[PDB]
C-alpha cells in the first residue's frame, strides 16, 4: 500500500514544514501526468466531476477523488503537461453553453466553435450531468416526428419525446436515416406552425473529421443548418471529450426542451462513446468488466438516453427526441452495448446488411422493427393506409420462399416492398407517402410491372405535386382522409395509372 | 457521530469517522446538499473507514465534507397513507403531493421469515389467460416469474396481469418498479389514476407505487426493490391482509450490484457479475414470501441477457419461483402473443391432486402434441409436408390450431392489435383445448384461431370469415 | 453436443425458412379448401 | 516541484523514499550529523515497551499516535525536521516500519562520508598481525576521501583461502570453489 | 489485552472478517464474534486472519473482540435426529423443541481407506422402473442426478426416500436404509413443501432434512454437504445403511466460490478457485460400503447437479461427473412427449453396473437392455414406420411398448417384485399385440390384479430373489390369463 | 478483432479480401459484399454504373442465400430462376477475377487493366443475359468480356 503522494518531491516539503506557503485548496500540482490522465496534489476543495483549467489553457475534469491525489482527465492532449504544472480550479461543475445562438453552428464538445465564423455568443449554461425528468414532468408521446422516410413512418412510427435506435452493420445507412430526417423537418421548420419546428442536434463521435465536414457540406446544400447544430467530438479528439459529447448535445436538447420548443438529438455512434469511456475508466486504474468495459456502461447510457422526454403542458410542453446509433458487428445485436442500448430505447430500426443487397434501400429489416410507441405516434392517415399495409407485408413475409390467391398475395406484397425503396437526402412530405401508399395497397399497381414500380412512384408523385396539390393540402391540414378526399385519390390514380402503361 | 467524506470514485464514497463507527447498511446523510444525499455503508476498511454507495448523484462532492450517522438502516413510511402515492428508494415521495404523513416507520433490511413460520396450501389462481392458465397455472401467495428477453412481452403481460387481478383484488397492492424506462413509470400512473384503480382526492387507492427508474445511480437501483419489499412486507404483516407485490424489473437489482461491485474491491464472477450475487439476491426474493401472518402473491419480471436463459443471474432466478412463465422471441415472431413458451414455462401446482385429473391431462396432452410438432418440422423441412403420413398431417395440423388457440388479446393492448380484450374463465380453456385435441375441429381452418377467446368465438370467427370469402 | 428436436426451424438458417414457408403454402391450400367446404355446408344447411 | 537533492546511495521502498526525504531535507540546512544523532535518539525511544506495544496496536486511534509521537518529540527537544518526520510517518500510518526507516538513513549517511563497506569470511579467526595487513592492503582498493570499513565474519563451510567483499567487487580466495573448479576441469 | 486465544475485527464486509490477533487459532477452527455470530478461520496470513460469517455481518462492527473456540467444526449425530430438520450445524430449524443428541462428529474427517471398504453388491432399492432395471444402483455407490431445470431430479430423490418406507416398516434388518436430504440454496417454502410431502407417505420418521437455504451465509450453504454426510457417517460406522441426496452439489460449488473470491483467492477457470474438485471429491469419497470387519454399513450418495442447457462439458458437471460410478440424465425433451421420469437411457450408466441388481431383476432387464438398445438405433424410422422390413418394424415395435412400461408417476414407488412381473410381462412378449397407448392402461391395472390375487408369487419372487422355473411357469400362466380378459 | 473493428470507421473505400474466395482461385480475393465505397452514389458514378453494381451485388446475395442449400440438397433441388440465377452468379464470380501485371511470374498470363467502361459493359452484358450459353470456366482470369468470348471459342474445339 503505497499512496500516490507518498513520493520524495512531497515528503520533503512536509518534513521542512515548508507545505504553508502554497495554496493546497484551490490549487494543485501534477504529480504524474501519462496517457492523457493527470494526478494532482493538491485541489482539497475541488468537487467530484468539478472542471479544473491547467497552466496552459488546457482543462480537465476530476473524476476521481482519491484520499492523498486527484484523478484529473485532460480534455485534449497532454503534451503540453509537464509534472509540477499548477492546476486551478474553475469552481464550477462542467457545464457547456446553450441557447439559439449554437443553431447552425459546428460547435465542439466544450461548445467553442470549430467552424471558424467566431464564437457562440450564447448566454446560458447548462452542467452536462443534470437529471432526466421525473415520472410527473412527462406525459404519453402524442405528436408525431415525421421522419420522411416511406418504411420508418409507415411501419415504425416515431413519436416526439420518443428514444428510437438505428441498430446495424456497419455500412448499412443508419447515418442517411439520421440526415434524412434532419433534412425532412425543413418545410415545418420553413413556417408558421411553431408548434411543429423541430430543431436538430447531430452529435458526431469518433468519426474522421472528413466525414463530418461532407455531412456539414450535405446540411448547407439543403439549407438545412439554419436549425440544426452539431457537435463534434471527431477521432482524433482525446476520449473525454468524445466521451462528454452525447452529454453536451443533450444538454443543449435539454435547452430547447425546457422553453416548450421540441428538439430532435442524434448521437452517432454510441457504440463510440461507451469505447472512450472504456479507455478513460482503464486509464484511472478503475478495474474493468465484460470485454474490459467498466462495471457501469449501461448507466453511462441509460442516464443519457433518460433524458428524452416530452414534458407535460405545465412544464411548457417542449419535447426531446434521441436516436442513439449503434454498430453491431456482424449483425451480432446480442453483443453487450447493443444489448445494453436495445433494453435503454423504446423501438428500434433494424438495419440488416443483406437487406441491403438484395435491393431493399433502407435496409429497414421490418417485423425486427418495432415502436413501443406504435401507432399511437401517427398520423390519421397514415394510420390508415398503415394499418392494411403492415397486416399485408406481414402475411407476405411468411410466404415469401416460393395457387391463385396466394399468388396475388406474393404479388401484392413484391409491390409493397417496391415502394418502400427510396433514395438519399430526398425526404416526402406525409402526405405523398400517404398518397403512393394508399395507390400501392387499394390494388391499384397489382397488375404494373415489379421493375417499373419504382419508376412509377417517382411518376405519379411528381403528376401529383403538379396537378393536385389542393388534394395534398387538404389531406395535410385536415390530417386525415376524408371520404371526399378519398374519392379524389381514387380517380387521379386510376386516372395517372391508365394513362401510364 | 459525525465523519467526513474522504474519497470519491463513481458512485462508491469512502467516509472517515472519529466518534464510533456506523454499523453496515446505516444510512448517513451527507451535509451541505440541495437534495437529500443519501449513503448506505456497504464495507469498513479499517481506520475508521467505511465503504459506501451513494443512492444519489455523487456530483459536486467535496474532500472533507461532513456526514451524520442516521443511526438506522434507511426507513421509510409505511401504513395504509402510502396508498395511492409515489416513493423512491429512500421513501421521500415523488409524485409532488406533500409529505407522506404516517405513523409508521420500517427499515428496509429485515431478516427472512424462518422455516418454522412458511405456508404448505396452493390454490390456482385464474388469471383469464390461456396459456398460462392452462400450462402454468398460477397461484395464490405463490411468487411468479416472467422470463423475456426484450421486446417480447413483459410489460404488456404485467400490465394485463395488473388490470385483471390487481382490479378484483380484496386486498392491497404494491408496483416496485426497479430501473425499468420512466416513460413506463408514468405511463402505469396515468393508466391507474384513469382506471380508478389510484384516487388523488380521496383514500380509496389500492395501489402503492415505488420507482427506482433507470436514471437512478447504481446505489439507487439496487435498493428500491428493497423499500417496495417494505411497503408490502408491511401490508403482509401489520395489516394481516392479503397483497400483492409486482416487480419490473428484477434483474436491475443485480445489474447494479455488478456495476458496484468492482469499485467495492471484489474480484469478479463468471460473466462479471458480483462474486455475491447469489446470496445478493437469495437475501431479497427470501422475504417475498407467504407466510402463517400473511400473503404476497407476487410476480416479477426478469430481463434475459440476450435471450440466453443460461446466463447466470436468470439462471440464479428460477429456483426462487414457484412458477415461471418464459416468453418467447421465436413465438413472438409468428404473431403469437402473448409469446409464453408452452414447453417452457412450468409450475409447481401443476398436478392431478391440486387442479383436477382433467385439467391435468390436457395440458399434458397439449405439451405433447406440441413437442411431437417441434419434432415434425425437422422431416418437413427437407421432404416437403403433402409426403407426410396421415396420422402426422394431422398432428401437424392440430398443433397449429393449439398454437394459434394459445394466443389472446388483452385490454391493455388494444393499442396495438385493435381487437378487444378478453378473459377466458379456466373451465372455457379446458373445454376448448380438450376439443381441439379430439378433433372436434378438423373442419375449422387454422387461422380461425388466432386472436380469439373462448372455443365458441373461433367457431363464429370461421363463420364469418367463410361467409365473407 | 447433441441434437435437439426442432433444431431447423431454431437456427434461421435456409432451412428453417423454407421449412415455415412449405408449412404455410399447404396450410393455406387446406384452409382455402376449408372455407369452401364451410360455406357450401352453409348453404346446403338452410335448406 | 522543489529540486529535492539527491542522497549518494539510492534505496527503494516506502523506507527509502522516507529516508531520501529526510536527507534532502537535512542536507539543505546543513544539518545531517546532528539529523543522524536525533534519529539514532528515536531508535532507542521507540523501542520502549510502552511505546512500542502502543504504536503496534490498529486499535488506538491514529490522531492518539501522532499526540503521543508529538509529546515523545517535545521532551527531546528533536530538531524540527526529525519531529516533523515523525508525525508525517504517524500521519501516513508507516510508523510501524520506522526502523527500516532510519537504519536506511544511516546507510544513506556512511556512503556520504566514505566509509565503503567491506566483509571478510574465513573458516578460522584471524591472527591481528595478518587482520592488520590485510587492512592495509584493503586500503588500497578504495579512492582517495573513501575509508575502509572492514567487518570480519566466519564461516566453517569453506575449507579455508578467504571471501572478500569490497562494496561491489567480490574475490573467492576460498579453497570450496578452487576444489569445485578443479573437480569441473577433471570431470569435464 | 489478549492477541493468542483472543483478537479483534481489523474489517468487515460481504461476509468476510478480517481479524487481528488470534496467533493460535488453527485453520478451518470456529471461532466467536462478540455478537453471539460464529465464523470459520479459513485464511491464515502472517498479518491477520481470514474469518467466515456465519450470518450477517451487519453485527460485526470494527474492533469487535473475536475468540476462538478451540474446536473444529463439528455437528450433533445419531438417531435423535431422524425426522427432525437440522440447519448445516445441527440447529433444529423445525420449532420441536432442542435436538437432544449426545454424539458428535467433525464435518471434515477423512474417508474410509482401500483396505476399509469391499464392493458393492446389494442393491439400493430406488422403486423406480426405469432406474431399478436399466441404471442400477447399489449400496455405496455414488450415483450423479444431472439434468436441467425442471426436468424430475428432485422427484427422484423423494420416489427413492419413499420408496424404503416398505423395508424400514418391516423386520428385516440387514434392508433398512436411513435417507438424509440435504438441501442446499432452496427457497425456504420448497423445503417446507418438501417436508409435507415426506409426512404425507409418513416418510420422515427416518429421514433427516439438512436446510441450508438461500437467505443462508455461504458458509453454511458451503457446509451442509458436510454436516450431512457426518451424520451419515454415523450411520455407516454402525452396521447401518444410509442415503445422502445433495441437492444440488452446483450451489455448494457456487457458495465456496463466493468465500474464495471475497477472500481473494486466485481465481481460475469460471472463477471458480482450484479447489471446486478437493471440495467435491473430499464430499463424495466417503459413500463407501465398509467390510464386515468395520460393521458392514454402508453410504450411498446421489449428487444432483444443474446442466445450463445440458452443457456437462462445464466445470462442476465435469468435475462431479468423473468422481462418481455413474449418472442419470434427465432430459426435458423426453419430459414433454410423455416420458416421465425423463431419464435419458442412452447416457445415462452405473459403472457398478448389474452387479448390484437382484438376481430376478438381473434375470429380466438383462434382456430388457439390449431390446432398448436395438431400439434406440432405429428409433429415427419410427416416423417413416412403415418402407420397412418386419426386422426393423418388429424391433421398434417392441421398443415403444418397452419404453411406455418405463413410464411412471409422482411418488408412487413399486416394489422389486412388481417391477420385475411387469418388465417380464413387456419383454417376454405378451404386449407386441397391444395398442401402445393402452400399455399404461394394461400395466395399471395388471399390476392391481397381481397385487390382489397371486401375493403368494410376490411373496416368493421377493424371498427367493429369483424367478425360478416354477415362478416362471406361474407368471407366464398369470400373464396369459390376464391378457386374455383384457 | 479490435484492430480492424476500430480501423473500419477511418476509410473512404474499403476492400475486404479474403480467403475463401482464395481458394477458389479467384483472385485478386475481393469479397464484393464486404467491400464498400463513399461515391456509390448514382450523382456520383451515374446511373448505367451505380445499377450494374447494384445487380451485381444483388445476384451475388441471391447466390450467397441459396448456397445454404446447395451445399447439401445439391443444385438439382431448386427451381429454374435459381438454377439461372446461380448460374449467373458463378459467371459473375469468375468473371470479377483478373490477371495483374505483377502475377506475372506467378500465373504466366498476361496483366491487363480493364477500363471502366469495358467493365460496366461486361457485366451489364453477363447480368443481362448474353452469355447464358457460354460455360463458367470461359470467364475466369480475363480481361475485358471480349477475351471471355474468345477463351470460350477456344474451349469448343
Ligand atoms: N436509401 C439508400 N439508397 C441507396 N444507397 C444508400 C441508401 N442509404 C444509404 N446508402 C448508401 O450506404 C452507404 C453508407 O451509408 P451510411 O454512411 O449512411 O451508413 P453508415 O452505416 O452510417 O456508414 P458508417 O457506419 O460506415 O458511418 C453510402 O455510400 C450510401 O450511398
Ligand atoms: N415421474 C414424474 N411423472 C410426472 N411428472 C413429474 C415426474 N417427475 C417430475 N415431474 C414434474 O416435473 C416438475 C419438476 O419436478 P422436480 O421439482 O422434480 O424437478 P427439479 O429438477 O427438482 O426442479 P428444479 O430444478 O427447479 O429444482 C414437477 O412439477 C413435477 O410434477
Ligand atoms: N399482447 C400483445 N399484443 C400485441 N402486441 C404485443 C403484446 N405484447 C407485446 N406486444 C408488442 O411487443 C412489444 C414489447 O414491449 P413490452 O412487452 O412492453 O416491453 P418488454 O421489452 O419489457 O417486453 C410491445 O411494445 C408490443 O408492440
Ligand atoms: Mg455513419
Ligand atoms: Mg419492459
Ligand atoms: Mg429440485
Amino acid at each position: 500500500k503505497t499512496g500516490t503522494a507518498e513520493v520524495s518531491s512531497i515528503l520533503e516539503e512536509r518534513i521542512l514544514g515548508a507545505d504553508t506557503s502554497v495554496d493546497l485548496e484551490e490549487t494543485g500540482r501534477v504529480l504524474s501526468i501519462g496517457d492523457g490522465i493527470a494526478r494532482v496534489h493538491g485541489l482539497r476543495n475541488v468537487q467530484a466531476e468539478e472542471m479544473v483549467e491547467f497552466s496552459s489553457g488546457l482543462k480537465g475534469m476530476s473524476l476521481n477523488l482519491e484520499p492523498d491525489n486527484v484523478g484529473v482527465v485532460v480534455f485534449g492532449n497532454d503534451k503540453l503537461i509537464k509534472e509540477g504544472d499548477i492546476v486551478k480550479r474553475t469552481g464550477a461543475i462542467v457545464d457547456v453553453p446553450v441557447g439559439e445562438e449554437l443553431l447552425g453552428r459546428v460547435v465542439d464538445a466544450l461548445g467553442n466553435a470549430i467552424d471558424g465564423k467566431g464564437p457562440i455568443g450564447s448566454k446560458a449554461r447548462r452542467r452536462v450531468g443534470l437529471k432526466a425528468p421525473g415520472i410527473i414532468p412527462r406525459i404519453s408521446v402524442r405528436e408525431p416526428m415525421q421522419t420522411g422516410i416511406k418504411a420508418v413512418d409507415s411501419l415504425v412510427p416515431i413519436g416526439r419525446g420518443q428514444r428510437e435506435l438505428i441498430i446495424g452493420d456497419r455500412q448499412t445507412g443508419k447515418t442517411s436515416i439520421a440526415i434524412d430526417t434532419i433534412i425532412n423537418q425543413k418545410r415545418f421548420n420553413d413556417g408558421t406552425d411553431e408548434k411543429k419546428k423541430l430543431y436538430c442536434i447531430y452529435v458526431a463521435i469518433g468519426q474522421k473529421r472528413s466525414t463530418v465536414a461532407q455531412l456539414v457540406k450535405r446540411l448547407t446544400d439543403a439549407d438545412a443548418m439554419k436549425y440544426t447544430i452539431v457537435v463534434s467530438a471527431t477521432a482524433s479528439d482525446a476520449a473525454p471529450l468524445q466521451y462528454l459529447a452525447p452529454y453536451s448535445g443533450c444538454s443543449m436538447g435539454e435547452y430547447f426542451r425546457d422553453n416548450g420548443k421540441h428538439a430532435l438529438i442524434i448521437y452517432d455512434d454510441l457504440s463510440k462513446q461507451a469505447v472512450a469511456y472504456r479507455q478513460m475508466s482503464l486509464l484511472l486504474r478503475r478495474p474493468p468488466g465484460r470485454e474490459a468495459y467498466p462495471g457501469d456502461v449501461f448507466y453511462l447510457h441509460s442516464r443519457l438516453l433518460e433524458r428524452a422526454a416530452k414534458m407535460n403542458d405545465a412544464f411548457g410542453g417542449g419535447s426531446l427526441t434521441a436516436l442513439p446509433v449503434i454498430e453491431t458487428q456482424a449483425g451480432d445485436v446480442s453483443a453487450y452495448i447493443p444489448t445494453n442500448v436495445i433494453s435503454i430505447t423504446d423501438g428500434q430500426i433494424f438495419l440488416e446488411t443483406e437487406l441491403f443487397y438484395k435491393g431493399i434501400r433502407p435496409a429497414i429489416n421490418v417485423g425486427l422493427s418495432v415502436s413501443r410507441v406504435g401507432s399511437a405516434a401517427q398520423t390519421r392517415a397514415m394510420k390508415q393506409v398503415a394499418g392494411t399495409m403492415k397486416l399485408e407485408l406481414a402475411q407476405y413475409r411468411e410466404v415469401a420462399a416460393f395457387d391463385a390467391a396466394t399468388q396475388q398475395l406474393l404479388s401484392r406484397g413484391v409491390r409493397l416492398t417496391e415502394l418502400l425503396k427510396q433514395g438519399q437526402y430526398s425526404p416526402m412530405a406525409i402526405e405523398e407517402q400517404v398518397a403512393v401508399i394508399y395507390a400501392g395497397v387499394r390494388g391499384y399497381l397489382d397488375k404494373l410491372e415489379p421493375s417499373k414500380i419504382t419508376k412509377f412512384e417517382n411518376a405519379f408523385l411528381s403528376h401529383v405535386i403538379s396537378q393536385h396539390q389542393a388534394l395534398l393540402g387538404k389531406i395535410r391540414t385536415d390530417g386525415k382522409i376524408s371520404e371526399e378526399s378519398d374519392a379524389k385519390l381514387k380517380e387521379i390514380v386510376t386516372n395517372f395509372l391508365a394513362g401510364f402503361e | 457521530t459525525t465523519g467526513r467524506i474522504v474519497a470519491v470514485i463513481g458512485a462508491v464514497v469512502d467516509v472517515q469517522f472519529d466518534e464510533g463507527l456506523p454499523p453496515i447498511l446505516n444510512a448517513l446523510e451527507v451535509q451541505g446538499r440541495e437534495t437529500r444525499l443519501v449513503l448506505e455503508v456497504a464495507q469498513h476498511l479499517g481506520e475508521s473507514t467505511v465503504r459506501t454507495i451513494a443512492m444519489d448523484g455523487t456530483e459536486g462532492l467535496v474532500r472533507g465534507q461532513k456526514v451524520l450517522d442516521s443511526g438506522a438502516p434507511i426507513r421509510i413510511p409505511v401504513g395504509p397513507e402510502t396508498l395511492g402515492r409515489i416513493m423512491n428508494v429512500i421513501g421521500e415521495p415523488i409524485d409532488e403531493r406533500g409529505p407522506i404523513k404516517t405513523k409508521q416507520f420500517a427499515a428496509i433490511h429485515a431478516e427472512a421469515p424462518e422455516f418454522v413460520e412458511m405456508s404448505v396450501e396452493q390454490e390456482i389462481l385464474v388469471t383469464g389467460i390461456k396459456v398460462v392458465d392452462l400450462l402454468a397455472p398460477y397461484a395464490k401467495g405463490g411468487k411468479i416469474g416472467l422470463f423475456g428477453g426484450a421486446g417480447v412481452g413483459k410489460t404488456v403481460l404485467i400490465m394485463e396481469l395488473i388490470n385483471n387481478v390487481a382490479k378484483a383484488h380484496g386486498g392491497y397492492s404494491v408496483f416496485a418498479g426497479v430501473g425499468e424506462r420512466t416513460r413506463e413509470g408514468n405511463d402505469l400512473y396515468h393508466e391507474m389514476i384513469e382506471s380508478g384503480v389510484i384516487n388523488l382526492k380521496d383514500a380509496t387507492s389500492k395501489v402503492a407505487l415505488v420507482y427506482g427508474q433507470m436514471n437512478e445511480p447504481p446505489g439507487a437501483r439496487a435498493r428500491v426493490a428493497l423499500t417496495g419489499l417494505t411497503v408490502a412486507e408491511y401490508f403482509r404483516d401489520q395489516e394481516g391482509q392479503d397483497v400483492l407485490l409486482f416487480i419490473d424489473n428484477i434483474f436491475r437489482f443485480t445489474q447494479a450490484g455488478s456495476e458496484v461491485s468492482a469499485l467495492l474491491g471484489r474480484i469478479p464472477s463468471a460473466v462479471g457479475y458480483q462474486p455475491t450475487l447469489a446470496t445478493d439476491m437469495g437475501t431479497m426474493q427470501e422475504r417475498i414470501t407467504t407466510t402463517k401472518k400473511g400473503s404476497i402473491t407476487s410476480v416479477q419480471a426478469i430481463y434475459v441477457p440476450a435471450d440466453d436463459l443460461t446466463d447466470p443471474a436468470p439462471a440464479t432466478t428460477f429456483a426462487h419461483l414457484d412458477a415461471t412463465t418464459v416468453l418467447s422471441r421465436a413465438i413472438a415472431e409468428l404473431g403469437i402473443y402473448p409469446a409464453v413458451d408452452p414447453l417452457d414455462s412450468t409450475s409447481r401446482i401443476m398436478d392431478p391432486n391440486i387442479v383436477g385429473s382433467e385439467h391435468y391431462d390436457v395440458a399434458r396432452g397439449v405439451q405433447k402434441i406440441l413437442q411431437d410438432y417441434k419434432s415434425l418440422q425437422d422431416i418437413i423441412a427437407i421432404l416437403g409436408m403433402d409426403e407426410l403420413s396421415e396420422e402426422d398431417k394431422l398432428t401437424v395440423s392440430r398443433a397449429r390450431k393449439i398454437q394459434r388457440f394459445l394466443s389472446q388479446p388483452f385490454q391493455v393492448a388494444e393499442v396495438f392489435t385493435g381487437h378487444l380484450g378478453k378473459l377466458v374463465p379456466l373451465k372455457e380453456t379446458i373445454k376448448g383445448f380438450q376439443q381441439i385435441l379430439a378433433g372436434e375441429y378438423d373442419h375449422l381452418p387454422e387461422q380461425a384461431f388466432y386472436m380469439v377467446g373462448p372455443i365458441e368465438e373461433a367457431v363464429a370467427k370461421a363463420d364469418k370469415l367463410a361467409e365473407e370469402h | 453436443v447433441r441434437s435437439s428436436a426442432g433444431a431447423v426451424r431454431d437456427a434461421g438458417g435456409a432451412f428453417g425458412k423454407r421449412e415455415q414457408a412449405e408449412e404455410e403454402r399447404y396450410f393455406r391450400a387446406r384452409a382455402k379448401e376449408q372455407l369452401a367446404a364451410l360455406k357450401k355446408h352453409h348453404e346446403n344447411e338452410i335448406s | 516541484f522543489a529540486k529535492l537533492v539527491r542522497p549518494p546511495v539510492q534505496i527503494y521502498g516506502i523506507e527509502g523514499r522516507y529516508a531520501t526525504a529526510l536527507y534532502s531535507a537535512a542536507s539543505k540546512q546543513n544539518k545531517l550529523e546532528q539529523v543522524e544523532k536525533e534519529l539514532l535518539r528515536v531508535g532507542q525511544i521507540l523501542k520502549e515497551p510502552k511505546m512500542a506495544a502502543s504504536l503496534l496496536n490498529p486499535y488506538v486511534k491514529r490522531s492518539v499516535k501522532v499526540k503521543s509521537l508529538s509529546d515523545m518529540t517535545a521532551k527531546e527537544k528533536f530538531s524540527p525536521l526529525t519531529s516533523n518526520l515523525i508525525n508525517l510517518l504517524a500521519e501516513n500510518g508507516r510508523l510501524t516500519n520506522t526502523p527500516a526507516v532510519i537504519s536506511a538513513f544511516s546507510t544513506m549517511m556512511s556512503v556520504h562520508r566514505g566509509e565503503v563497506p567491506c566483509t571478510v569470511t574465513t573458516a578460522s579467526a584471524l591472527d591481528e598481525a595478518t587482520l592488520t595487513e590485510l587492512k592495509t592492503v584493503l586500503k588500497s582498493f578504495l579512492s582517495k576521501g573513501q575509508v575502509l570499513k572492514l567487518e570480519v565474519k566466519i564461516d566453517p563451510s569453506i575449507m579455508g583461502g578467504m571471501i572478500v567483499r569490497i562494496g561491489e567487487k567480490y574475490v573467492d580466495m576460498s579453497a570450496k570453489t578452487k576444489i569445485q573448479k578443479l573437480s569441473r576441469a577433471m570431470r569435464e
